[PDB]
RNA sequence: AGAACCUUACCUGGUCUUGACAUCCACGGAAGUUUUCAGAGAUGAGAAUGUGCCUUCGGGAACCGUGAGACAGGUGCUGCAUGGCUGUCGUCAGCUCGUGUUGUGAAAUGUUGGGUUAAGUCCCGCAACGAGCGCAACCCUUAUCCUUUGUUGCCAGCGGUCCGGCCGGGAACUCAAAGGAGACUGCCAGUGAUAAACUGGAGGAAGGUGGGGAUGACGUCAAGUCAUCAUGGCCCUUACGACCAGGGCUACACACGUGCUACAAUGGCGCAUACAAAGAGAAGCGACCUCGCGAGAGCAAGCGGACCUCAUAAAGUGCGUCGUAGUCCGGAUUGGAGUCUGCAACUCGACUCCAUGAAGUCGGAAUCGCUAGUAAUCGUGGAUCAGAAUGCCACGGUGAAUACGU
């Protein structure tokens, strides 16, 4: 199997939202360089959360909350410079933070 | 009350034999959800008793299923200052289950040193008829066969009996006005 | 006095969020307590105008205020002094600095909080509510819309008893998903204590307001997508 | 069991308390908040007032009790018998 | 006609992938031996089981990749994995195993743990008076 | 709710850096495994009685918006009564009602 | 939702009154940080680092100590004085708006009937006409399955090879996140007043709004919160405020509500043996490491979590072994030692582990959820989270009797 070279990672609480935001980056990879590949779903996470429903008492009725959280990997197996200039230059999102640090 | 027809599930043959006749069996042998267990129960009876009579694994287990199988029941349904009793003859998916529930809830009793020879032991006996679940069928016939005086609030229920072309008699089942 | 809450279950098909921002879980109580105190102490220098909603947004290194409205000129003020000021302070409470704009206004006269002040100014101001709960109802439907629920409380009157009463006209459905439907339940106050409505509002079971995005992922980005499929 | 770990305590509290009460050996019994304090080889003789939340309580330091803190010799809780339940009170 | 038709071999949410082909009557699991998959295992009678229903131990060399559920399940899938590859050999094939079972697809789907609830339908206990 | 707890908490952060920053790795330094015929010395760990409002333990923190104590949730800084207000009406990105 | 102090309301002990926290003034100090000593700690006194901001260059704000006011502060009282919010009935299967007509009117009618259902769903029909609410739906999710990606994913075949995608390489294959597809009593048959619909047929994973969730009428019950918070009436404001500490609900004569696990052999003992899902790890966890019976210790590559780790998932299987004797089940207690989070483990904290070893053999009165991925049962992770889960939330293992009949 492969080795990762780079890790370029989307982070986002809405769905439709990154799913956008990499089919775009991936769109700028191809016009702005020449060694792309198409974006691996990788696996999303969720946050489960309980409360009352009343203020006071009613054990039985309760309420539970959920948040999800869908990541991105794109996974571009060799960035150009040029490809890293214009994805940084491009943003303006809220609903994805775009990650380009490594560690 | 219920406002249509609701269905039944269906059991699917066994992963270790293949057939439904044991995945209903192995059902009811279940403690604590564990089938996977009463699976190695009923294999291990099973080859038990293959050594008491070599002409089929299944011998003493079929003739059990038909020998302790209780053919009526008696039902309940409480009217007023009285409970009574009120007979039904059984469909056959409990037949079935009832005589599958006595061989194993003797089986647990046995005290045997192994529970796949405590069920062997008592599918030996209750083959022959002679085991602790022949008891367990005289007991419910006989209530079966008792119980037929009884009414569902009778002294009324037997004018609206027989305006609905029912009898002039009372009908010992549940849920008519009889 | 019953139901989860009727637009909090719309949340994530065709309703937007209050808020959109993300902050990788160790910083999203830092972030959503300043985003509190943004909504807080910014709404109390716009007193003066009115406004539908609020709406606060964190692209890196900027904070994004959208604001809705009953006009696009109520905020900005006299020469702009006004939405600098408004500015300055959102800046002073964020970790970064700030951008504010006005929206496009769209049906401010059937929007969700500004239906509400009109209806609470009446019992705000002790009229004899008659004839208010039935002209209330007919410029909501005489203005838009495809129907209303008011139910208004707060001991009608100067009351000393629980006293509700309430209004329903048209449709107004309670357990849909689907399109943005405005709701919103008001807190006001007046000589003999706190008053309260309570206003769903139905504009339709198709809105276009907020709407899934262009593509599917197979038609999407570059043209040549298949891989080598091995082979470094 | 439960244990102090692996630390140094001497409390600061009892150490102050402890100077100037060594220095007479002895004198009237020191006003002690201290319930967390272990008793030590320098409050050998000493008597020591430990409040127990109402009221202090005096406890006798002495050779047998430093394996033990302050806050065992002093009660807390109250345990009404069953011989016939507690009709009084305790001070 | 390909070089090995495939079964999906679907039991409650875990799917055996099993891949049939002409032969001498072989066995392969996860790329290895029975007794290194199912080690001392009841599992090892099971995926035998399926083989010997329809009388084809000594006619089917197979390829056999599982993942996922509890050991005694992932050969009760291979054991639906065997009978959903088997479909060709004649046009009836597949008629007759849907009507036995061995094709059909475990209905039941998961009911998730319920708000309020002690599990998915489990309300609580009260004697409350 | 009560002001008393919550300005227990505001007086206590001033009072975690003032006091706590310095004894901060005193614990492995002066008392655990590494302490072990080192340091160990009763004159320095008779000082971490200041601290002692200001210790660990007692960094519940709590709501942040009130400092309201107990059924505190740290992922909003919030508790189940005021996520459940913010909840209701969507002022908290990606939280909606649950299904599936 | 994680009770030594904190928390904590309660109670007592020290100590001040603009006061924990904001603006404003008066006077010393910059705040921030480090430090000796007295004092329980609060607090106070002195010390050294720094001497910022503005400037009537006095002096002040900022923030801290002191002081006074305007004022801040109140789990302060009242839930027939309230607002905001939610619970009951009940998935009852009904309730209402607009309008006419019949009666003098209160009010009926529709909202009632026959047939049918999850349904005010649908065929028929009368003064009910027109229409909305609950339900029905869109909706998310799941299941195959259509579809694109092809990694930290996969691997019929092929290579190093323990046969692990770790890697040369490979796309038959799940598989993951996303557009979602399919199922409508629409087809065909039987039944049913044409009929909704129930059942049967057939392909498909699945025929009966496919499984699961969302999902809750007007609103009485004067149900409950002034303790999320809004808030009038209305009281203290040297306090129904505040710093600091200790003590408590975790008490003991007991009963009771709940959940757990057990009372066996379906198991437990020893040895050998297998595969999870989902999520957590940015303040944090963490392989190898050397020490340690373990817990843990102290070092640390590494990480961004489909790569590494929590985690050995357990129950279940193999073999040999056990007989009602509270044991070969069950293993609580307690002595004792090692370890932990913290000035500080005593009543009231955690963990490992050695030795001995009880109650309990399914329990009177009482007493509840369930229609099927349910119920039952087994383990896991997470939310909370100083230190502590039997609980809650979700997940996967293994997975039940029957629903005639009113």
């Amino acid at each position: 199997m492969q080795n990762q070279r780079i890790r370029i990672r989307l982070k986002a609480f809405d769905h439709r939202l990154i799913d956008q935001a990499t089919a775009e980056i991936v769109e700028t990879a191809k016009r702005t360089g020449a060694q792309v590949r198409g974006p691996i779903p990788l696996p999303t996470r969720k946050e489960r959360f309980t409360v009352l429903i009343s203020p006071h008492v009613n054990k039985d009725a309760r309420d539970q909350y959920e948040i999800r959280t869908h990541l991105r990997l794109v996974d571009i197996v060799e960035p150009t410079e040029k490809t890293v200039d214009a994805l940084m230059r491009l943003d303006l999102a809220a609903g994805v933070d775009v990650q380009i640090s490594l560690g | 009350p219920r406002r249509r027809v609701i269905g039944q599930r269906k059991i699917l043959p066994d992963p270790k034999f293949g057939s439904e006749l044991l995945a209903k069996f192995v059902n009811i042998l279940m403690v604590d959800g564990k089938k996977s267990t009463a699976e190695s129960i009923v294999y291990s009876a099973l080859e038990t008793l293959a050594q008491r009579s070599g002409k089929s694994e299944l011998e003493a287990f079929e003739v059990a299923l038909e020998n302790v199988r209780p053919t009526v029941e008696v039902k309940s349904r409480r009217v007023g200052g009285s409970t009574y009793q009120v007979p039904v003859e059984v469909r056959p998916v409990r037949r079935n289950a009832l005589a599958m529930r006595w061989i194993v809830e003797a089986a647990r009793k046995r005290g045997d040193k192994s529970m796949a020879l405590r069920l062997a032991n008592e599918l030996s006996d209750a083959a022959e008829n002679k085991g602790t679940a022949v008891k367990k069928r005289e007991d419910v016939h006989r209530m079966a066969e008792a119980n037929k005086a009884f009414a569902h609030y009778r002294w009324l229920s037997l004018r609206s009996f027989s305006h609905q072309a029912g009898a002039s008699s009372k009908q010992p089942a549940l849920g008519y006005l009889n | 006095g019953q139901k989860v809450h009727p637009n909090g279950i719309r949340l994530g098909i065709v309703k937007p969020w209050n808020s959109t921002w993300f902050a990788n879980t160790k910083e999203f109580a830092d972030n959503l307590d300043s985003d509190f105190k943004v909504r807080q102490y910014l709404t109390k220098e716009l007193a003066k105008a009115s406004v539908s909603r609020i709406v606060i947004e964190r692209p890196a290194k900027s904070i994004r205020v959208t604001i809705h409205t009953a006009r696009p000129g109520i905020v900005i003020g006299k020469k702009g002094e006004d939405v600098e000021k408004l500015r300055k302070v959102v800046a002073d409470i964020a970790g970064v600095p700030a951008q504010i704009n006005i929206a496009e206004v769209r049906k401010p006269e059937l929007d969700a909080k500004l239906v509400a002040d009109s209806i609470t100014s009446q019992l705000e101001r002790r009229v004899m509510f008659r004839r208010a709960m039935k002209r209330a109802v007919q410029n909501a439907m005489r203005l838009g819309a495809k129907g209303i629920k008011v139910e208004v409380s707060g001991r009608l009157g100067g009351a000393e008893i629980a006293r509700t009463e309430w209004y329903r006209e048209g449709r107004v459905p309670l357990h849909t998903l689907r399109a943005d439907i405005d709701y919103n339940t008001s807190e006001a106050h007046t000589t003999y204590g706190v008053i309260g409505v309570k206003v769903w509002i139905f504009k339709g079971e198709i809105l276009g307001g907020m709407a899934a995005v262009e593509q599917p992922e197979k038609p999407a980005a570059q043209p040549k997508k298949q891989q080598r499929k091995g082979r470094k | 069991p439960r244990s102090l770990k692996k630390g140094p305590f001497i409390d600061l509290h009892l150490l102050k308390k402890v100077e100037k009460a060594v220095e007479s050996g002895d004198k009237k019994p020191l006003r002690t908040w201290s319930r967390r304090s272990t008793i030590f080889p320098n409050m050998i003789g000493l008597t020591i007032a430990v409040h127990n939340g109402r009221q202090h309580v005096p406890v006798f330091v002495t050779d047998e009790m430093v394996g033990h803190k302050l806050g065992e010799f002093a009660p807390t809780r109250t345990y009404r018998g069953h011989a016939a339940d507690k009709k009084a009170k305790k001070k | 006609a390909e070089n090995q038709y495939y079964g999906t071999g679907r039991r409650k949410s875990s799917a055996a992938r099993v891949f049939i082909k002409p032969g001498n009557g072989k066995i392969v699991i996860n790329q290895r031996s029975l007794e290194q998959y199912f080690g001392r295992e009841t599992a090892r009678m099971v995926v035998r089981q399926p083989l010997e229903l329809v009388d084809m131990v000594e006619k089917l060399d197979l390829y056999i990749t599982v993942k996922g559920g509890g050991i005694s399940g992932q050969a009760g899938a291979i054991r639906h994995g065997i009978t959903r590859a088997l479909m060709e050999y004649d046009e009836s094939l597949r008629s007759e195993l849907r009507k036995a079972g061995f094709v059909t697809r475990d209905a039941r789907q998961v009911e998730r743990k319920k708000v309020g609830l002690r599990k998915a339908r489990r309300r609580p206990q009260f004697s409350k008076r | 709710a009560k002001q008393s707890m919550k300005a227990r908490e505001v007086k206590r952060v001033a009072l975690a850096d003032k006091y706590f920053a310095k004894r901060a790795e005193l614990k492995a330094i002066i008392s655990d495994v590494n302490a072990s015929d080192e340091d160990r010395w009763n004159a320095v760990l008779k000082l971490q009685t200041l601290p002692r409002d200001s210790s660990p333990s007692r960094q519940r923190n709590r709501c942040r918006q009130t400092g309201r104590p107990h059924g505190f949730l740290r992922k909003f800084g919030l508790s189940r009564i005021k996520v459940r207000e913010a909840a209701m009406r969507g002022e908290i990105p990606g939280l909606k009602k649950a299904s599936w």
